[PDB]
RNA sequence: UUCAAAUGAGAACUUUGAAGACUGAAGUGGGGAAAGGUUCCACGUCAACAGCAGUUGGACGUGGGUUAGUCGAUCCUAAGA
């Protein structure tokens, strides 16, 4: 299969780059099956697409 | 084309390269007996026009979509 | 098929009018069957008839 | 013939005089090799989490000693060849040091 | 755990019972288009015999460019017999 | 398994189709016999009465079949909304007088009506249909039975279809038994032997989608040319039959009829009082494109039923068809109108505001429904009509690849790898290239009976009927010919049925 | 010519 | 680019029109010697000016 | 650069995930002018091309897509014609 399309669209709704959002590898067709925002939003909610946080910088140091 | 109907009450035509929006506007209420509130035209990459016709809440897209066949 | 200019060279300006107009309506009302079939060959002859029309009138 | 066992590894006799950009796939390499020796099957699958082992310390400071448990198992699979595979995981533990091998039930 | 189980099971609808096993209604068109979509190489051929004809006729006549080795039905780069600059002490045309 | 569960729920099924019918032979004397409803009219009103009546009872439920009106030409799809009136006029405005009345939707005087429907819950379903016949009226008589009896072939029709309705009734009664049967123990052989014979004595053919067969639940033959099936017992008569019956998957040897079972009787006899030959009896669709020939014999029409596929699955970009298919998916696999799926439909009061409020609803059904078949989601039930070819033209035609010819850009694909004739080599593209390619484009007339029956000892006729299906009396001619084996056998079946028992469900008041 | 002798027998039956 | 003028814009959808294959149902006739386009076009390879 | 799984006849090169690194705000980022012209996006999809490979592609086949009273041209004049 081939997901590309499905990460893009999922970056671009939740509002963050590429590297950030996941897809889980379990759920390859009902990802696959999606070829639309609403319901890119749909797996965002139930849990099949999440946002990743931020990759920290410290300032305890400085 | 199909979801702009229920989406903003929309018509979709291609129409004349000669033509323009007084003319669109008089040819579609002559035609099929309504009132227009805008058109918005673009000239397509194959050469033809396109014009999306915004009729007025009075009158609605799906009868006349019905009436033409599509 | 279609219509025959001897048979409109008898009729009158107004019948002529009202032919041509139910002729663009027709062609119209095929030319939205044209983009869900791919042959479809009467769209020719009235589109040949409308010019028949046109040229009677002219003479 | 389906057994599973802890052995222990040193790596550093293996990568001594290797680049520093080959030495963590070099580690993969002698892991399966190691797989196959100790075992006698060609397939040998590493978990992610050996990876991960591998490369915690970079391609170059791959730990010195390593422990892992290796598991043949059968392949249920159509048919392949290879009837039998080994699967490697990782034993994190306190220190790698001071071990010998043993068979797990 | 046994009561989201007990609700987890399910009732094996009739879409089911007909519809698993099968497959391929409206089976898959040559070139990925829908019911209304206007392919051109084919609207005109109607039979799957003769357009079979066609298709094998294609793949007879692509050999000889397919041979020399082109980027498909558009490139015509056509290179010339000789060049003059490789031909030919003080200022030289190249290092 | 034939369970008082199952039994009581077939019973419960048929006999709301058998008030249903009830309800239309009411209404359509009521507006043309008696001192003026159409066709659309009388279908959803029909379908309105079946689940007014379902709703009393009674997860899965529902019509299986939407009652089906064919008219003198249609084997079967015709069932139209009333959002087509004005275009099926504006359609046939130029054609010729045949068609006028599916077209208008009032019925003339002689119209062969052939009304189908059906219905079903969880999965077990009875259908049914009959062929009437309208006949105009007296007025000088007190009581007024309409005057004149039939005359022609359509009698024929109509006389064949109830002879080989009870005929194969009695046959599946003596399925019980192994005795009661004249030798001249039951196969699918003889089955179609009688019904050929039958046929063949009335001078009226077999039309290809005819069958009789087993059911289970769920698994009908509501569609029997869309979806497919490996288990699939029973008999069928199509073109290569014809073709067979000159010379001389559906297996009609390993096929012994048993006891406990459900089965499904359809017949369709197409009458031959011209045509002067031997000829062959085909189908062909309605389409709505005007603009494909000239030709003014030709009908325009859109079919109205839906089926989908549920094996398939694609997202659509449109609210409407997404909200649409919800509520195709809430129903079953049985085909649907875009009338069933909505708010007013069943009219508990019934006015024109809620016929408004209907084709409202179908002015965006019909939106939705544009994408949802513009990808393979749900497809059309075919509008098919009988159409007549001689022998001359297949034998003197010219098919330059047999057995090789799909026709690629049939949506379906079962229609479409059919080769109905193997023998001689020819397809339906090539079949209906001839049945084009000539000026004897005659079309027949159609008489149709459709019946439920299930086996326990007696034969449960789980519609029918007196009541029912009584036929209008006529006055046809060729009444069977008797000093043959299986006529002999027919008629001592229709003597002895009089002591075999046959148990009927009445209609509900 | 399997087909020449079906379309034979056809012949026959068909021009009787 | 992107701010055109009709001409050039004219000219390119002449060109993507052009920008076909040739039909299939061309090989099926009666003395056609035509196997395939000799002038088609290709963004990378010709410039049209 | 690596590990597993998925897809597939076939995976060093495709997809997802798990790791390790890099550009390091005078970027391997986000947008534009000239030029190009559909290369954008989707669905199918591997004969030729991508100096290995290929299930992938700016390739091949078929479609979709560019909506302006307010952004621009249009108007003004500059050197000049």
């Amino acid at each position: 299969a081939n997901l590309r399309t499905q990460k893009r669209l999922a970056a671009s709704v939740v509002g963050v780059g590429k590297r950030k959002v996941w897809l889980d590898p379990n759920e390859t067709s009902e990802i696959a099956q999606a070829n639309s925002r609403n319901a890119i939003r749909k797996l965002v909610k139930n849990g099949t697409i999440v946002k990743k946080a931020v990759t920290v910088h410290s300032k305890s140091r400085t | 084309a199909m979801k702009k109907v229920e989406d903003g009450n929309i018509l979709v035509f291609q129409v004349s390269m000669k033509a323009n929006k007084y003319q669109i506007k008089k040819a579609v209420k002559e035609l099929y007996e309504v009132d227009v509130l805008k058109v918005n035209t673009l000239v397509r990459p194959n050469g033809t026009k396109k014009a999306y016709v915004r009729l007025t809440a009075d009158y609605d897209a799906l009868d006349i979509a019905n009436r033409i066949g599509y | 098929a279609g219509v025959k200019a001897y048979e409109l060279r008898t009729k009158s300006k107004e019948q002529l009018a009202s032919q041509l107009v139910d002729l663009k309506k027709e062609l119209a009302e095929l030319k939205v069957q044209k983009l869900s079939r791919p042959s479809l060959p009467k769209i020719k002859t009235v589109r040949k008839s409308i010019a028949c029309v046109l040229t009677v009138i002219n003479e | 013939d389906v057994v599973t066992r802890e052995y222990t590894i040193n790596l550093h006799k293996r990568l001594h005089g290797v680049s520093f950009k080959k030495r963590a796939p070099r580690a993969v390499k002698e892991i399966k090799k190691f797989a196959k020796l100790h075992m006698g099957t060609d397939d040998v699958r590493l978990a992610p989490e050996l990876n991960q082992a591998i490369w915690k310390r970079g391609v170059k400071g791959v730990e010195y000693r390593l422990r892992l448990r290796i598991s043949r198992k059968r392949n249920e699979e159509e048919d392949a060849k290879n009837p039998l595979f080994s699967y490697v995981e990782p034993v994190l533990v306190a220190s790698a040091k001071g071990l010998q091998t043993v068979v797990v039930e | 755990q046994n009561r989201a189980a007990r609700k987890n099971r399910y009732v094996e609808r009739g879409s089911d019972v007909v519809f698993g096993d099968q497959d391929a209604l409206t089976a898959s068109t040559e070139n990925g288009v829908k019911l209304r979509q206007t392919d051109r190489l084919l609207d005109g051929v109607a039979d799957g015999s003769m357009r079979s004809k066609a298709d094998r006729m294609a793949k007879m006549e692509r050999r000889e460019r397919n041979r020399h080795a082109k980027q498909g039905e558009s490139d015509r780069h056509n290179a010339v017999s000789l060049s003059k600059h490789l031909f030919s002490v003080g200022k030289t045309d190249f290092r | 398994i034939l369970q008082e569960s199952v039994l009581n729920k077939y019973r419960t099924a048929g006999q709301i189709a058998q008030t249903a019918l009830k309800y239309v032979t009411s209404l359509i004397n009521d507006s043309y016999h008696s001192k003026q409803l159409t066709v659309p009219e009388l279908c959803l009103l029909t379908d309105s009465f079946i689940l007014t009546r379902l709703e009393q009872y009674y997860n899965e439920r529902g019509i299986a079949i939407p009652t089906t009106i064919d008219i003198d030409q249609i084997s079967g799809g015709w069932c139209p909304e009333i959002d087509d009136t004005q275009n099926l006029l504006n359609w046939n405005k130029g054609k010729d007088s045949t068609f006028a009345s599916s077209v208008t939707g009032t019925l003339r005087p002689g119209d062969l009506v052939k009304i189908t429907l059906g219905v079903h819950i969880d999965g077990y379903t009875s259908e049914v249909s009959h062929t009437m016949v309208i006949y105009p009226v007296d007025e000088t008589k007190p009581i007024l039975q309409p005057t004149g009896p039939l005359l022609g072939g359509k009698a024929d029709a109509v006389a064949a279809a109830h002879i080989a309705m009870e005929t194969v009734v009695a046959l599946l009664a003596c399925a019980l038994t192994p005795e009661k049967l004249p030798a001249s123990g039951i196969t699918g052989q003889l089955i179609r032997t009688i019904v050929d014979t039958i046929a063949r004595s009335y001078n009226c053919g077999v039309v290809p989608g005819s069958r009789v067969r087993r059911i289970r639940r769920f698994l009908a033959g509501q569609n029997e040319g869309i979806v497919a099936e490996r288990e699939y017992k029973g008999v069928v008569w199509t073109e290569s039959h014809q073709e067979a019956d000159l010379l001389s998957a559906i297996p009609s040897d390993d096929f012994v009829v048993q006891s406990g079972e459900v089965y499904l009787i359809d017949l369709k006899m197409a009458s031959l009082e011209h045509c002067t030959k031997k000829g062959l009896v085909t189908l062909e669709t309605v389409d709505s494109y005007t603009g494909k020939s000239h030709k003014a014999g030709e009908l325009i029409a859109r079919p109205g039923a839906y089926v989908r596929d549920f094996a398939q699955t694609h997202i659509l970009k449109l609210k409407t068809s997404r909200q649409l298919l919800t509520k195709i998916d809430k129903q079953g696999v049985y085909p649907f109108k875009l009338s069933h799926l909505s708010s007013n439909f069943p009219f508990v009061h019934e006015n024109e505001e809620e016929l408004q409020s209907l084709k409202k609803d179908l002015k965006s059904f019909r939106l939705g429904m544009s994408e949802i078949s513009n990808n393979y989601l749900c497809v059309e039930s075919p509008i098919q009509i009988a159409r007549w070819v001689p022998w001359d033209h297949i034998l003197k035609a010219t098919n330059p690849n047999g057995n090789l010819s799909y026709d690629a850009t049939s949506t379906l694909t079962l229609p479409g790898h059919e080769l109905p004739l193997p023998k001689l080599g020819v397809s339906a593209i090539k079949l209906k290239s001839l049945m084009n390619s000539t000026k004897e484009s005659i079309s027949l007339p159609v008489a149709r009976e459709c019946n439920t029956i299930v086996l326990c000892p007696e034969l449960l006729r789980l519609t029918g009927g007196s009541k029912t299906c009584q036929p209008s009396w006529i006055h046809s001619q060729h009444e069977l010919n008797p000093q043959d084996s299986i006529v002999q056998g027919i008629f001592q079946l229709a003597t002895l049925a009089k002591d075999l028992l046959l148990k009927e469900t009445q209609p509900m008041k | 010519s399997s087909l020449t002798l079906v379309k034979e027998a056809l012949w026959s039956v068909i021009d009787d | 680019a992107a701010q055109k003028s009709f001409r050039i814009k004219q000219k390119m959808a002449k060109a993507k029109k052009q920008n076909r294959p040739l039909p299939q149902w061309i090989r099926l006739r009666t003395n056609n010697t035509i196997r395939y386009n000799a002038k088609r076009r290709n963004w990378r390879r010709t410039k049209m000016n």
